C-alpha cells in the first residue's frame, strides 16, 4: 500500500503550484487557510487555534486587508511560497467536521 | 423660575458667546440675502450690480 | 488658581523637594523664582487668559496620541482631530 | 422640436466648468482624510 | 452632544457615523449609496413632474410637452428623471455584479431583499415609461403586459384585469400613473429593511475574508468616499441631460398614439435588451416568458450554487474568466435584443441564451469545484 513517485505527479503538482501562483493570495502574504470562507464549522476551527496561530493569522489578515485598501502587494521576496504554505487550520477543521457529522448520524436514528 | 440661569457665571457665559452669536447672524443674513437675491439689500453692494439700473 | 497655589506650596515642603527645586530651577530659568512671583503670575490669570492661552495650544491643533491595550474602541485619528475644534465656534 | 437647445448647452458648459473645479477639490478632500490610513504602518510584535 | 442616546440620531449614528466598516471596500461598494441617491433623485424630479403631468389619454403626451416647453425648467427636470432611470439601472447592474463577483450574496436575507428591490424598480420603470403615451410607450406597454397572457388557464382574465378593458387603453394609463407614484415609496421601505439586514453583519470586502480585525468608522472615510462618488454619478447624469437628452430615448415616443399601427422595429429601452433577447430567442409563447422570468429570477438560485471554499473571486482565476464570459455574454444579449429577429441574429441569440444559463447553472459551480481541488481543499 505505497510505492510510486511519477513524472506525472510533478505535473499535477506543477498544475497546483501554477494555480496557487495564479490565485495570488500569496502576493498579500496570505496563506491558504487565511482565505477560507468562515461558515460555522470554520468559526469553530478558528476558535480552537492555539494563541500563536490564532495571533499570526490575525496579523496576516490585517496585513492583507491593508494591502487590499492600497491595492498594493508585497515585494516578491515576501510572497508565501507554495510548499512553505502551512495547512494550520486543516486538522482543526477536519475534526470539527467529524464531530458535526457524528451529531448528524445520531440525529438520524 | 428661569431664575436658575440668573447669576454672575451665566452672565459671563452669555458674554463669551456674543461674538459667536453675532457672527452667526452675519452668516445667516448674508446667506438669506444671497439665496433670494434680495433686490433691496443687494442693490447697495458695489459689484453684484447684475441688475443694471 | 487656588489649586495651583496649594499645589505649589504643598509641594515645596521639606528639604528634598526644595533642594530639587533650587537645583533644577537654576538649570531651567537660570534663577530661583521666589514664591510671590509665582503668586503674581497666578493672580494675573483670569477667564480671558485661560480662554486665550488654551485656544493657542489646544484649538484646532494636531494632537499626538498614544494607546496601549484593549484599544479597539479608541477613536480614529481624524475623529480625535475633529474633536480639537468646535463647529459652533 | 427643441427650444431649450441653447440654454441647455450654456448650462452644460457651466456643468463641465464647475465639475472641473469641484471634482479635483472633493477628490483632494477625500485623500486628505484618507491620508492617515494610506500611510499608516503596521508591526507585529508577539511574545 | 450625543448622537448615541437620542432615540433618533442613534439610528443615524449606527447607520452612517460609527458603523464599523472594512478598511478595504472598493469603488464597487459605492453603488448602494448611489442607488439611494438615485431613488431620491427619481423621487424629487418625479414629484415636480407630477405637479404638471396629466393622466388622461388625450392630454398625456401633451402635458409632457407642456412641461418641456412651457413650465419653467421642466425640460431639465424631465430629462433628469428619464436619465435618472437609466442611471438607476446602471447602478442596479454594477451592484448586482459586485455581489456576484465578491460572493456578497452569501448574506441571504439582504441579497433576497435586493432581488425584490430589483423587481420593484423594474416594475416601476415599466409603468413610468408608458406614461407619456408615445408609440413605444404604448407598444412596449402592449408587449410586456401580454406576457401575463401566457400563464395557463388564468392568463387572459389577468391581462384584461390589469388592463381594465380589452386592450391597453384609458384605464391602464391612469392606473399606471398611480402605481408608478406609490411604488418608489414602497421601494424606499424595502431598502431600509435591506440596510437593516446588512448591518446585522456589516459589509463584505474584495478579499471575501472577515475584516473585523481591520474595521474603520464609516465616518470621515466613507462619508467622503460617498460624497466624491455622488458627484461622479451627477456628472454622468448631467452629461446625458445636458448634452445628450435624446440618446437612450427612442425617437418614436415623440409621436403620439397608434393602437392601430405598430412601429416597424420596436426597441426596448436599453436595460431590458438582454432579457428581451432571451424571451425572443425561443420560438414559444409560454417558454419565452418562462425563460424571461427565469433570466431574472435566477439571482435567487445563485446562493445554492456557491461551491467554492472561498467567498470572493479575488483569488479565483477560473471563476474570474467565467464571470467576464458572463458579462460578455450579457453584452451580447444586449446587442442582440436591439436587433431584428433575423438570420445571423436569431442563432447568435439562442446560443447566448443557453450560455447565460449554462454558465450560471453549471459552468461557474464546476469552476468552483475544480478550484477547490486544485488547492487541495
Ligand atoms: C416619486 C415617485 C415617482 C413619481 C411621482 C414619478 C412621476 C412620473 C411622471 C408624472 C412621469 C410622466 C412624465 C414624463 O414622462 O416625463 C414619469 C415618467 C417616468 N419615470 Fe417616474 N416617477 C416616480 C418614481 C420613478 C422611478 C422609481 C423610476 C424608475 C427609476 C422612474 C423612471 C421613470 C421613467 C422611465 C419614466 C418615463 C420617462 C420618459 O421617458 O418620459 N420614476 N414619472
Ligand atoms: C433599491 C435597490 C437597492 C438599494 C437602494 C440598495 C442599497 C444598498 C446599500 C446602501 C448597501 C451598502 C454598501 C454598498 O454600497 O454596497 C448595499 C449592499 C448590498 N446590497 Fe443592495 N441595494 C439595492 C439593490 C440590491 C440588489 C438588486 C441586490 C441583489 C439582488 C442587493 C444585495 C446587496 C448586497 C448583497 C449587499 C452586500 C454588500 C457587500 O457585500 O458588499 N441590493 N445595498
Ligand atoms: C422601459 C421599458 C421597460 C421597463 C422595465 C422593464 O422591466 C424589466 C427590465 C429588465 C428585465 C426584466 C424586466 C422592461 C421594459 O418599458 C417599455 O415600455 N419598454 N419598451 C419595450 C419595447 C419593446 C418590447 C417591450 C418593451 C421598455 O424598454
Amino acid at each position: 500500500g505505497r510505492p510510486a513517485v511519477s513524472a506525472s505527479s510533478r505535473w499535477l503538482e506543477g498544475i497546483r503550484k501554477w494555480y496557487y501562483n495564479a490565485a495570488g493570495f500569496n502576493k498579500l502574504g496570505l496563506m491558504r487557510d487565511d482565505t477560507i470562507h468562515e461558515n460555522d464549522d470554520v468559526k469553530e476551527a478558528i476558535r480552537r487555534l492555539p494563541e500563536n496561530l490564532y495571533d499570526d493569522r490575525v496579523f496576516r489578515i490585517k496585513r492583507a486587508l491593508d494591502l487590499s485598501m492600497r491595492q498594493q502587494i508585497l515585494p516578491k521576496e515576501q510572497w508565501t511560497k507554495y510548499e512553505e504554505d502551512k495547512s494550520y487550520l486543516e486538522p482543526y477543521l477536519k475534526e470539527v467536521i467529524r464531530e458535526r457529522k457524528e451529531r448528524e448520524e445520531w440525529a438520524k436514528k | 423660575m428661569l431664575t436658575r440661569f440668573l447669576g454672575p457665571r451665566y452672565r459671563q457665559l452669555a458674554r463669551n458667546w456674543v461674538p459667536t452669536a453675532q457672527l452667526w447672524g452675519a452668516v445667516g443674513a448674508v446667506g438669506l440675502v444671497w439665496a433670494t437675491d434680495w433686490r433691496l439689500i443687494l442693490d447697495w453692494v458695489p459689484y453684484i450690480n447684475g441688475k443694471f439700473k | 488658581k487656588n489649586l495651583l497655589r496649594n499645589a505649589l506650596v504643598s509641594h515645596l515642603d521639606g528639604t528634598t523637594p526644595v533642594c530639587e527645586d533650587i537645583g533644577r530651577s537654576l538649570l531651567t530659568y537660570g534663577r530661583r523664582i521666589p514664591l510671590a512671583e509665582w503668586e503674581s503670575r497666578i493672580a494675573e490669570v483670569d477667564a480671558r487668559v485661560v480662554r486665550e492661552v488654551c485656544s493657542k495650544y489646544f484649538y484646532d491643533q494636531c494632537p499626538a496620541v498614544a494607546g496601549f491595550g484593549p484599544i479597539e474602541q479608541l477613536p480614529d485619528y481624524n475623529r480625535i482631530r475633529s474633536g480639537m475644534f468646535w463647529l459652533r465656534f | 422640436a427643441e427650444p431649450e437647445h441653447d440654454h441647455r448647452k450654456r448650462m452644460g458648459l457651466k456643468m463641465l466648468l464647475m465639475m472641473g473645479l469641484l471634482l479635483p477639490l472633493v477628490y483632494a478632500m477625500k485623500r486628505h482624510k484618507w491620508s492617515v490610513l494610506k500611510s499608516r504602518k503596521l508591526a507585529y510584535r508577539p511574545p | 452632544n450625543i448622537r448615541k442616546s437620542h432615540p433618533l440620531m442613534k439610528i443615524v449614528n449606527n447607520a452612517f457615523i460609527d458603523l464599523p466598516a472594512p478598511s478595504n471596500i472598493s469603488s464597487w461598494w459605492n453603488f448602494g449609496s448611489l442607488l439611494g441617491i438615485c431613488l431620491i433623485l427619481q423621487i424629487l424630479t418625479g414629484l415636480f413632474l407630477a405637479m404638471h403631468y396629466t393622466s388622461d389619454t388625450t392630454t398625456a403626451f401633451s402635458s409632457v410637452t407642456h412641461i418641456c416647453r412651457d413650465v419653467n425648467y421642466g425640460w431639465i427636470i424631465r430629462y433628469m428623471h428619464a436619465n435618472g432611470a437609466s442611471m438607476f439601472f446602471i447602478c442596479l447592474y454594477m451592484h448586482v455584479g459586485r455581489g456576484l463577483y465578491y460572493g456578497s450574496y452569501t448574506f441571504l436575507e439582504t441579497w433576497n431583499i435586493g432581488v425584490i428591490l430589483l423587481l420593484t424598480v423594474m416594475a416601476t420603470a415599466f409603468m413610468g415609461y408608458v406614461l407619456p403615451w408615445g408609440q413605444m410607450s404604448f407598444w412596449g406597454a402592449t408587449v410586456i403586459t401580454n406576457l401575463l397572457s401566457a400563464i395557463p388557464y388564468i392568463g387572459t382574465n389577468l391581462v384584461e384585469w390589469i388592463w381594465g378593458g380589452f386592450s391597453v387603453d384609458k384605464a391602464t394609463l391612469t392606473r399606471f400613473f398611480a402605481f408608478h407614484f406609490i411604488l418608489p415609496f414602497i421601494i424606499m421601505a424595502i431598502a431600509m429593511v435591506h440596510l437593516l439586514f446588512l448591518h446585522e453583519t456589516g459589509s463584505n470586502n474584495p478579499t471575501g475574508i472577515s475584516s473585523d480585525v481591520d474595521k474603520i468608522p464609516f465616518h470621515p472615510y466613507y462619508t467622503i468616499k460617498d460624497i466624491l462618488g455622488a458627484l461622479l454619478l451627477i456628472l454622468a447624469l448631467m452629461l446625458l441631460v445636458l448634452f445628450a437628452p435624446d440618446l437612450l430615448g427612442d425617437p418614436d415616443n415623440y409621436t403620439p398614439a397608434n393602437p392601430l399601427n405598430t412601429p416597424p422595429h420596436i426597441k426596448p429601452e436599453w436595460y431590458f435588451l438582454f432579457a428581451y433577447a432571451i424571451l425572443r430567442s425561443i420560438p414559444n409563447k409560454l417558454g419565452g416568458v418562462l425563460a424571461l422570468a427565469f433570466s431574472i429570477l435566477i439571482l435567487a438560485l445563485i446562493p445554492l450554487l456557491h461551491t467554492s471554499k472561498q467567498r470572493s473571486m479575488m483569488f479565483r482565476p477560473l471563476s474570474q474568466c467565467l464571470f467576464w464570459a458572463l458579462v460578455a455574454d450579457l453584452l451580447t444579449l444586449t446587442w442582440i435584443g436591439g436587433q431584428p429577429v433575423e438570420h445571423p441574429y436569431i442563432t447568435i441569440g439562442q446560443l447566448a441564451s443557453v450560455l447565460y444559463f449554462l454558465l450560471i447553472l453549471v459552468l461557474m459551480p464546476t469552476a468552483g469545484t475544480i478550484e477547490n481541488k486544485l488547492l487541495k481543499w
